[PDB]
RNA sequence: UGACCUCAAAUCAGGUAGGACUACCCGCUGAACUUAAGCAUAUCAAUAAGCGGAGGAAAAGAAACCAACAGGGAUUGCCUCAGUAGCGGCGAGUGAAGCGGCAAAAGCUCAAAUUUGAAAUCUGGCGUCUUUGGCGUCCGAGUUGUAAUUUGAAGAAGGUAUCUUUGGGCCCGGCUCUUGUCUAUGUUCCUUGGAACAGGACGUCACAGAGGGUGAGAAUCCCGUGCGAUGAGAUGACCCGGGUCUGUGUAAAGUUCCUUCGACGAGUCGAGUUGUUUGGGAAUGCAGCUCUAAGUGGGUGGUAAAUUCCAUCUAAAGCUAAAUAUUGGCGAGAGACCGAUAGCGAACAAGUACAGUGAUGGAAAGAUGAAAAGAACUUUGAAAAGAGAGUGAAAAAGUACGUGAAAUUGUUGAAAGGGAAGGGCUUGAGAUCAGACUUGGUAUUUUGCAUGCUGCGGUUUACCGGGCCAG
RNA sequence: GCCUAGACCGAGGACUGCGGUUUUUACCUAGGAUGUUGGCAUAAUGAUCUUAAGUCGCCCGUCUUGAAACACGGACCAAGGAGUCUAACGUCUAUGCGAGUGUUUGGGUGUAAAACCCGUACGCGUAAUGAAAGUGAACGAAGGUGGGGGCCCAUUAGGGUGCACCAUCGACCGAUCCUGAUGUGUUCGGAUGGAUUUGAGUAAGAGCAUAGCUGUUGGGACCCGAAAGAUGGUGAACUAUGCCUG
RNA sequence: GGCGAAAGACUAAUCGAACCAUCUAGUAGCUGGUUCCUGCCGAAGUUUCCCUCAGGAUAGCAGAAGCUCGUAUCAGUUUUAU
RNA sequence: AGCGUGCUACUUAUACUUCACCGUGAUUGCUGUUUUGACGCUUUCACGAGUAGGCAGGCGUGGAGGUCAGUGACGAAGCCUUUGCUGUAAAGCUGGGUCGAACGGCCUCUAGUGCAGAUCUUGGUGGUAGUAGCAAAUAUUCAAAUGAGAACUUUGAAGACUGAAGUGGGGAAAGGUUCCAUGUCAACAGCAGUUGGACAUGGGUUAGUCGAUCCUAAGAGAUGGGGAAGCUCCGUUUCAACGUGC
């Protein structure tokens, strides 16, 4: 708010003795705003409690190697069926996942085109999701330029341009992306793991080089992929063994009888 | 996020929390470090021993690049040795040919001497040194090389 | 208003800090126009290079003495050495300082080197010279091009020669001597006086 | 989406400079397509809106009339034709404004500077 | 009778100053509330108010610097130093700088020198030309010093070996700015609707699916958007890329070594004292007063003084972009901002109406409809109005205009009511609501469908089984 | 021991149990209600609202030992209306990396305040102690003793090893006090050995960063509230006094 | 500050120090208020110091987070002995 | 039906006993049947007062990221309502009516986020209540006209009063069109109104001689000067070379 707004008055409490609260009055005659009550937040007119600053924090720090624990976690998640379903992707005519495609997609010129791609490989039913989910803002959010709201479609990921960007720019929900700088704006919309993402060749085959490997570094200084705390993530395959059935006891019912 | 807070779950009660008697006030006891000798001494007795008074003697224009002088000891003295040569020079090391480790381009003012050698002579150049630290060093047959 | 084990604090908030409250949201801006900035000079005087070569000197104090970092200017005696004049040096983008001197010589050398090595790779043009050459050359990074590198700290393998008197004991008579300098000097030269004058 | 910086997405922005243009402002705001028939003729898809032209009402309670313009009443943002006229209780007739992005120009009223405009345009007048 | 000096006059010739704005800037002057749980030093604060002065930035600025190192090297800003050294009724509080990383980088000009074989200099008048000016001429300024030459980093005067480098103007481009013009694809079909911009079908364009408008959610109806293309006008000793004409280069500038020299700012530095200020503490700066220098002199080296060294600069004269600031002005773009008691005081003829002698104080007030189509006409009435009618999708939209809450009120209906009323619990009465003959199954008949009898409502007593309430 | 009258309830939901009768791999009264009959389904039943009756019930908020108070606020209704943000911190929790840690002052890049990338310094940590000059952490398997989860060997027990941590006695570094070797710019040096002394120390590192609740301090600081003080201005149209002219 | 045949009178309904705007949201150990539900736990008016006595700091009482363990040795109690 | 005393039965607390249901704490068991819920299911036992205060789990509001290819002009949101249902509750959902353009659920984020009070703020509306009251200035009445309408307008007749220090006739200050004619009654004239200083439309102020203009008064105040950092202060012929002379 204004640093003065409110402030632009000069009232005085009447005091006590006049049969009125101690508020602060605006003064002079002849209008009727004279003896109204200023000043306070609980008065017409007043300024607010606490009135906003702009040295409030905005902006947070993120430690950077957090950041990018994200952005794999992020992109790992974008190979699970499960996960991908569970976002809201229309990916049940993809035959699998990860979803590569020729290096021929980074050369397209003509929205015409690229959306003939799209719909040979199987992802456009997402991109028509998109256009489908087109609806008017609720709140007053829509008088602050906010007004239509849709779904997020597929993200293409490239290694070299040639017009793959350029092409999908005006295709609805379709974010393009490169391989060197993958955020987790993109790759995890709402902080929902699973976003569909449709690698390029080049993009699938640089994507060992950005993040390394047990056989490659990555270009990021210092940086090596994370590790889990946990070696097999299938945890009744584990119980479920030799291994820790030949030393447990017998099982108990699986509800207690009872017995008075 | 406000959300969280304990305000959000005041609302309703009368006094948000403040209590009835004691009724939060502007403030009831001064401002900031008031009365530090006189209402406020048990705390500064029981909490902040030494808080009033002068000790020693002034210093003016204090420089305190003149006092620069990291410490590094000898059980830490041979990660400034490069890693990929140390498991080579921990082995064929000897008096006519041993490591030379100078501390001062590592940015270090003082080798101290705690911890042990592993048994290899050194060469170390450093701006000083203690007395068990240079002991040490020549006990597992180095030497130091005083520089400046 | 003293309450609990808690650190005291000296928050200096009593004057009227409210209204100069500088929040610097700027920063991207600043650094977009920035940017915009250093690339219309670039544009500007293409193909030449946008800094002036700098020296490398020694940083003051005991505690950067370790160090070596970019000057102001080469010295007069530098830009000697190279036989270039400091009125013609500024011209073709080499910085001079008329303010620094070299008591010693490895700085001295070293920047002397400096200067070869870029007066090596100078080609400096003139009214014969025309548009095809001059769009042949790229404009570089001086300040990349030739950057200021710290000298290698002593490594490898070396013979152990080892001195009967330690370091320690070193350390402690050089502290010894400097300490009592005065007082030992004053007494030996009274001491010489009364027995060159009693004896007379 | 846009692209330049020059041009601004506000809602507010752009409802001012509607209602706050000048008369030689709303007289390109005034555009109508031209039928089929012309955008073949001319080669041009779309003309500011002139007093003699003749239009078809597409859109509507009055879809289907035809008539030629009778004015551009640029303070209304409308159009008003010979013969779409509401008749009053009181038995006068009132035009009805209709606006030039409902109606299509079925013939031209062609003179000097017009011809100039739609070979500018890129099409063929005369 | 004449010069000179000093001082005047003129509606003399030609100029210049003032005032306005306020966000930032440069100075002066200058509080108190407040904190210290009292209060006087202190703090607030070297701040507010007051006065003077500017610009697009200002200021500062090319060391009488920092240091104490192997030394750095004009100024400014950021990060850090650092809540540190220090100051402080050593209380409350307060509080820098050097170094280092970075942004930006740019350097110079006078006085003090005999041109002395030539005041070589400059304002003005007059004349002329091709006019931000050139050329000629005449007065005037000026020797109590205007030009050329040098600025300490040097430099000068001689001698020296040769080498190296180079002035101006016009004409077109480029770059910067402003601005004009030009550009893809459905208004196809059906349903609802007053209106299709809605739903469904089939599509099309897409470097354009930002935004706005149009009678409801419009990429494809319009303007734009995206992509660019092409004109015009500016602007730039102090940007370059070219032509073209003049280049008066026996010129100027630099470069090596030698010799001799090498002018360097005074009521200033410095000292005492007083006051203020500072982190600056036997005194950080500033100012007043008194005293008042020197020529390897002078300043600084954060504890006063003397003795001896060392290091480092060279004051008392001056100019200078960028990096930095910006609640003002001009022009733009945005937002997890407000949504008409909010947001600026002001979404409206708002600093308006109005008050006050005056300084000053200072509101309330948005929304019919798509379109006034804003109710013709008849009737009762003095009229306002009413009743009909009419317009409209709607008059349960009539300008006392979207929706139209509560307080409060009218009418109707119901009910209760001996100096209050209202509440809980329990039941009665009245009203309202709910529920199993279940998606009931078993054979059954006709009514009904496009169809070649088949899913299955329909009916009544049988049979089986169920629901609920009771004995 | 036996007979006998009445009231309230019926949780659970295949089996598993303890018992009893055994005539029996059966049955039971023994780890919680079933059987049968009638009626109704246009209703018996249930709920709510309004009202009557019976009984109980003082007007809320507040300060207070004590409020229905003859204590204060409150005629009524709508809308607005009060623990917020920040700098610096403490504890705890989560996350990443870990003797390190922190990209975001800055540069590179960009689909342009985003996202992505880079690195020098610097901060905090890794060493303390002293006013300072200064000095600066292994006798030992980084010590001994008593416990100590867990693990190993046993076979109740018992034995071995025993991380964290607790109690305790020591060792090491700095300060203070004492002692004073070889030596020496003869006044310096300070080995060695000690001391009911002392430190926010060592004794196989635990931190750094971000976020969150809570608490603290300074800020208007949960909201409203003085009597005052200061700075710069406006008033002698009322009134006070003088003068001039009536 | 004025003015006062003096009442602290009068100085624009304002006078034992006018009015206007600002500093200023001045400070207040004092008064008043402080906005949803349920669950679980649940006080104190006492100690010492304070120009302290209508206030604080301190200890106590309370909650929360837990942590090391798993009957070890503990108790607003009795007995015996002293 | 008192007092002292004894006995028998009987009455009833939110206490005790048994049972049901809720929650909290502890506790049993559950992966070769873990099976698409192990932050779950399950067995058993005990317990339940509460201000100040603490903590936990939830309900609701404005806005944000994601998702429901969610609802909606065949009616969104809002509002009213013995239409009900769900939840201990905060609340959520629904039937009917009104209405006309947007709006919700779920996973997260965020905050100017929840009112009965503050002699709270702004707006609105009551009871009081058709009540207090509309009583100073001697005093009005008859008729006619106008008019829808006359205590109040006009005219006539009468009766009165101010009684020349006036309720007369002018002016200064102040006001500013109130002046005059025509028309007119929504508001105003605290009854009324055909009337008006109201409302609407027009018209109207004539100077050589009346004033101002000129003179000087108490005073104000430039200049030359002199102070003051300065805003400005003093001074009024003043330490002045003072004529826009005749």
């Amino acid at each position: 708010v204004a640093e003065n707004a409110g402030h632009q008055t000069s009232a005085e409490s009447w005091g006590t003795g006049r049969a009125v609260a101690r508020i602060p009055r605006v003064g002079g005659g002849g209008t009727h705003r004279s003896g109204q009550a200023a000043f306070g937040n609980m008065c017409r007119g007043g300024r607010m409690f606490a009135p906003t600053k702009t040295w409030r924090r905005w902006n947070v720090k993120v430690n950077h190697n957090e950041k990018r624990y994200a952005t794999a976690s992020a992109i790992a998640a974008s190979a699970v069926t499960s996960l991908v379903l569970a976002r809201g992707h229309r990916v049940e005519q993809v035959k699998e996942l990860p979803l590569v495609v020729s290096n021929e997609f980074e050369s397209v010129t003509k929205t015409k085109d690229a959306v003939a791609v799209l719909k040979a490989v199987g992802a456009h039913k997402d991109v028509v999701k998109v256009i489908k989910s087109k609806k008017l803002r609720a709140g007053k959010g829509k008088l602050r330029g906010r007004r239509f709201t849709q779904r997020r479609g597929p993200l293409v990921v490239y290694a070299q341009d040639n017009g793959i960007v350029k092409a999908l720019r005006n295709v609805p929900g379709v974010e393009t992306a490169s391989v060197k700088h993958l955020g987790l704006l993109q790759l995890a919309p709402g902080a929902h793991l699973g976003r569909f993402i449709i690698w390029t060749q080049g993009a699938f085959e640089s994507l060992d080089s950005v993040y390394g490997s047990d056989s490659t570094k990555s270009i990021k200084s210092g940086y090596t992929l994370p590790s889990n705390i946990i070696s097999n993530t299938d945890v009744t395959r584990l119980i479920n063994s030799a291994e820790v059935q030949a030393v447990v006891r017998p099982a108990g019912e699986k509800t207690q009888k009872k017995s008075h | 996020p406000t959300r969280l807070t304990k305000t959000r779950k005041h609302r309703g009660n009368v006094s948000a929390g403040k209590g009835r008697i004691g009724k939060h006030r502007k403030h009831p006891g001064g401002r900031g470090k008031a009365g530090g000798q006189h209402h406020h001494r048990t705390n500064l007795d029981k909490y902040h021993p030494g808080y009033f008074g002068k000790v020693g003697m002034r210093y003016f224009h204090k420089q305190q690049n003149h006092f620069w002088r990291p410490e590094i000891n000898l059980d830490k003295l041979w990660t400034l040795v490069d890693s990929e040569k140390k498991d080579e020079y921990l082995s064929k090391s000897s008096a006519s040919a041993a490591p030379v480790i100078d501390t001062l381009a590592h940015g270090y003012g003082k080798v101290l001497g705690k911890g042990r050698l592993p048994e290899v002579p050194v060469i170390v150049k450093a701006r000083f040194v203690s007395k068990l630290a240079e002991e040490k060093i020549r006990a597992v047959g180095g030497v130091v090389e005083l520089v400046a | 208003a003293i309450s609990k084990n808690l650190p005291l604090l000296n928050n200096h908030f009593r004057k009227h800090w409210q209204e100069r409250v500088r929040v610097h949201f700027d920063q991207a801006g600043k650094k977009a126009s920035r940017r915009q900035s250093r690339l219309r000079k670039a544009a500007k005087i293409a193909p030449r290079p946008i800094d002036a070569l700098r020296p490398v000197v020694r940083a003051p104090t005991v505690k950067y003495n370790r160090k070596v970092r970019a000057g102001r200017g080469f010295t007069l005696a530098e830009l000697k050495a190279v036989g270039i004049a400091p009125k013609y040096a500024r011209t073709i983008g080499i910085s001079v300082d008329h303010r620094r001197q070299n008591k010693s010589q490895e700085t001295f050398d070293a920047n002397v080197a400096r200067l070869q090595e870029y007066k090596s790779k100078l080609v400096i043009f003139d009214k014969k010279t025309k548009a095809s050459e001059v769009a042949s050359f790229e404009q570089v990074d001086v300040s990349a091009t030739f950057p200021v590198e710290q000298p290698a700290p002593e490594s490898g393998l070396r013979a152990v020669e080892v001195p009967e008197q330690t370091a320690y004991r070193t350390l402690r008579l050089a502290r010894n001597e400097k300490k009592y300098k005065g007082i030992r000097e004053k007494r030996a030269k009274e001491k010489a006086e009364a027995e060159a004058e009693k004896a007379k | 989406a846009k692209i330049s910086q020059d041009v601004s997405s506000s809602r507010s922005k752009a409802r001012k400079a509607y209602f706050t243009a000048s008369s030689v402002e709303r007289r390109v705001l005034l555009s109508a397509p031209l039928s089929k028939e012309l955008r073949q003729q001319y080669n041009v898809k779309s003309l500011p809106i002139r007093q003699n032209d003749e239009v078809l009402v597409v859109r509507g309670s009055k879809k289907g009339s035809e008539g030629k313009v009778n004015s551009v009443y640029r303070l209304k943002f409308a159009i008003q034709v010979d013969k779409l006229q509401k008749e009053k209780s009181n038995g006068a007739s009132v035009p009805i404004n209709i606006h030039p992005s409902k109606v299509v120009i079925t013939k031209l009223h062609l003179d000097k500077d017009r011809k100039a405009l739609i070979q500018r345009k890129g099409g063929k007048a005369e």
